[PDB]
Protein backbone atom coordinates (compact mmCIF):
# COMPACT_ATOMS: atom_id res chain seq x y z
CA UNK A 1 0.00 0.00 0.00
CA UNK A 2 2.60 2.57 1.11
CA UNK A 3 6.23 2.57 2.30
CA UNK A 4 5.01 2.69 5.91
CA UNK A 5 3.15 -0.61 5.62
CA UNK A 6 6.09 -2.07 3.69
CA UNK A 7 8.60 -1.27 6.44
CA UNK A 8 6.05 -2.48 9.00
CA UNK A 9 5.90 -5.85 7.23
CA UNK A 10 9.70 -5.85 7.01
CA UNK A 11 10.09 -5.17 10.75
CA UNK A 12 7.12 -7.47 11.54
CA UNK A 13 5.64 -4.83 13.86
CA UNK A 14 2.91 -2.20 13.82
CA UNK A 15 5.16 0.47 15.39
CA UNK A 16 8.30 1.76 13.66
CA UNK A 17 10.82 3.96 15.45
CA UNK A 18 12.52 7.06 14.07
CA UNK A 19 14.86 6.44 11.14
CA UNK A 20 15.22 3.83 8.43
CA UNK A 21 15.85 1.04 10.98
CA UNK A 22 16.08 -1.47 8.10
CA UNK A 23 16.45 -1.79 4.33
CA UNK A 24 13.05 -1.67 2.62
CA UNK A 25 13.61 -3.65 -0.59
CA UNK A 26 15.64 -3.76 -3.82
CA UNK A 27 14.53 -2.36 -7.17
CA UNK A 28 14.57 -4.84 -10.08
CA UNK A 29 13.29 -3.76 -13.49
CA UNK A 30 11.28 -6.54 -15.20
CA UNK A 31 10.93 -7.44 -18.86
CA UNK A 32 8.19 -6.13 -21.15
CA UNK A 33 8.50 -8.27 -24.30
CA UNK A 34 10.19 -11.42 -25.63
CA UNK A 35 12.91 -11.82 -28.28
CA UNK A 36 13.22 -15.27 -29.85
CA UNK A 37 15.70 -15.92 -32.64
CA UNK A 38 16.14 -19.58 -33.68
CA UNK A 39 17.84 -20.67 -36.87
CA UNK A 40 16.15 -20.91 -40.27
CA UNK A 41 16.63 -24.34 -41.86
CA UNK A 42 14.75 -27.21 -43.51
CA UNK A 43 12.90 -30.16 -42.01
CA UNK A 44 15.18 -32.70 -40.34
CA UNK A 45 15.41 -36.12 -42.03
CA UNK A 46 14.18 -38.07 -39.01
CA UNK A 47 12.64 -40.71 -41.29
CA UNK A 48 16.12 -41.96 -42.26
CA UNK A 49 16.68 -43.40 -38.76
CA UNK A 50 13.17 -44.18 -37.48
CA UNK B 1 11.27 -40.49 -53.94
CA UNK B 2 10.24 -41.75 -57.38
CA UNK B 3 12.40 -44.04 -59.51
CA UNK B 4 13.30 -43.41 -63.15
CA UNK B 5 13.69 -46.12 -65.79
CA UNK B 6 14.22 -45.98 -69.55
CA UNK B 7 11.07 -46.36 -71.67
CA UNK B 8 12.38 -49.41 -73.54
CA UNK B 9 15.57 -51.33 -74.29
CA UNK B 10 16.90 -53.16 -77.34
CA UNK B 11 19.58 -55.79 -77.80
CA UNK B 12 20.51 -58.69 -80.06
CA UNK B 13 20.64 -62.22 -78.60
CA UNK B 14 24.06 -63.16 -77.26
CA UNK B 15 25.17 -59.65 -76.30
CA UNK B 16 24.65 -57.85 -72.98
CA UNK B 17 22.29 -55.03 -71.98
CA UNK B 18 22.12 -52.63 -69.04
CA UNK B 19 18.99 -51.20 -67.39
CA UNK B 20 19.36 -47.98 -65.41
CA UNK B 21 17.51 -47.14 -62.20
CA UNK B 22 18.13 -43.64 -60.82
CA UNK B 23 16.41 -42.24 -57.74
CA UNK B 24 17.16 -44.89 -55.12
CA UNK B 25 16.97 -43.54 -51.57
CA UNK B 26 19.02 -44.56 -48.54
CA UNK B 27 18.82 -44.71 -44.75
CA UNK B 28 21.03 -45.45 -41.73
CA UNK B 29 21.08 -49.15 -42.61
CA UNK B 30 22.88 -49.15 -45.95
CA UNK B 31 22.77 -48.29 -49.63
CA UNK B 32 21.96 -51.74 -51.10
CA UNK B 33 18.16 -51.48 -50.78
CA UNK B 34 17.55 -52.07 -54.49
CA UNK B 35 15.57 -54.98 -55.97
CA UNK B 36 14.51 -55.97 -59.47
CA UNK B 37 11.40 -57.77 -60.71
CA UNK B 38 10.52 -59.41 -64.02
CA UNK B 39 6.89 -59.73 -65.15
CA UNK B 40 6.06 -61.59 -68.35
CA UNK B 41 2.93 -60.50 -70.24
CA UNK B 42 0.06 -62.54 -68.84
CA UNK B 43 1.41 -63.56 -65.42
CA UNK B 44 2.49 -62.22 -62.04
CA UNK B 45 5.96 -60.71 -61.50
CA UNK B 46 8.84 -62.69 -60.04
CA UNK B 47 11.76 -61.61 -57.85
CA UNK B 48 14.93 -61.97 -59.94
CA UNK B 49 17.62 -59.60 -58.63
CA UNK B 50 17.66 -58.19 -55.10
CA UNK B 51 20.60 -57.20 -52.89
CA UNK B 52 22.67 -56.82 -56.04
CA UNK B 53 25.83 -58.02 -54.30
CA UNK B 54 23.99 -61.38 -54.02
CA UNK B 55 21.18 -63.19 -55.84
CA UNK B 56 18.34 -65.55 -54.84
CA UNK B 57 18.38 -69.32 -55.31
CA UNK B 58 17.14 -71.01 -58.47
CA UNK B 59 18.14 -67.98 -60.58
CA UNK B 60 20.88 -68.48 -63.21
CA UNK B 61 24.08 -66.44 -63.14
CA UNK B 62 22.98 -64.63 -66.32
CA UNK B 63 21.21 -61.94 -64.28
CA UNK B 64 23.63 -59.62 -62.46
CA UNK B 65 23.15 -56.37 -60.58
CA UNK B 66 25.21 -53.42 -59.42
CA UNK B 67 24.85 -49.90 -58.07
CA UNK B 68 27.10 -46.84 -58.41
CA UNK B 69 26.00 -43.91 -56.27
CA UNK B 70 22.30 -43.15 -56.66
CA UNK B 71 21.98 -45.16 -59.90
CA UNK B 72 21.29 -48.90 -60.08
CA UNK B 73 22.29 -51.15 -62.97
CA UNK B 74 20.92 -54.52 -64.12
CA UNK B 75 23.43 -56.54 -66.16
CA UNK B 76 22.24 -59.50 -68.25
CA UNK B 77 25.03 -61.58 -69.78
CA UNK B 78 23.08 -63.66 -72.31
CA UNK B 79 19.85 -62.73 -74.06
CA UNK B 80 17.27 -65.33 -75.08
CA UNK B 81 13.80 -65.39 -76.61
CA UNK B 82 12.09 -65.88 -73.22
CA UNK B 83 13.60 -62.64 -71.86
CA UNK B 84 11.03 -60.26 -73.40
CA UNK B 85 9.36 -58.86 -70.28
CA UNK B 86 8.96 -55.68 -68.23
CA UNK B 87 11.77 -55.13 -65.71
CA UNK B 88 10.97 -52.92 -62.71
CA UNK B 89 13.36 -51.74 -60.00
CA UNK B 90 12.21 -51.17 -56.43
CA UNK B 91 13.66 -48.99 -53.66
CA UNK B 92 12.84 -50.13 -50.11
CA UNK B 93 15.16 -47.89 -48.09
CA UNK B 94 12.81 -45.62 -46.10
CA UNK B 95 10.32 -48.37 -45.16
CA UNK B 96 8.43 -47.68 -48.40
CA UNK B 97 8.57 -49.68 -51.63
CA UNK B 98 8.41 -47.64 -54.85
CA UNK B 99 8.23 -49.20 -58.32
CA UNK B 100 9.71 -47.41 -61.32
CA UNK B 101 8.13 -46.70 -64.67
CA UNK B 102 9.46 -49.91 -66.20
CA UNK B 103 11.29 -50.75 -69.41
CA UNK B 104 10.47 -52.90 -72.44
CA UNK B 105 13.36 -55.25 -73.25
CA UNK B 106 13.02 -56.90 -76.66
CA UNK B 107 15.49 -59.16 -78.47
Amino acid sequence: LDPLSETKCTLKSFTVEKGIYQTSNFRVQPTESIVRFPNITNLCPFHEVF
Amino acid sequence: SALTQPPSASGSPGQSVTISCTGASSDVGGYNYVSWYQQHPGKAPKLMIYEVNKRPSGVPDRFSGSKSGNTASLTISGLQADDEADYYCCSYALSRVVFGGGTMLTV
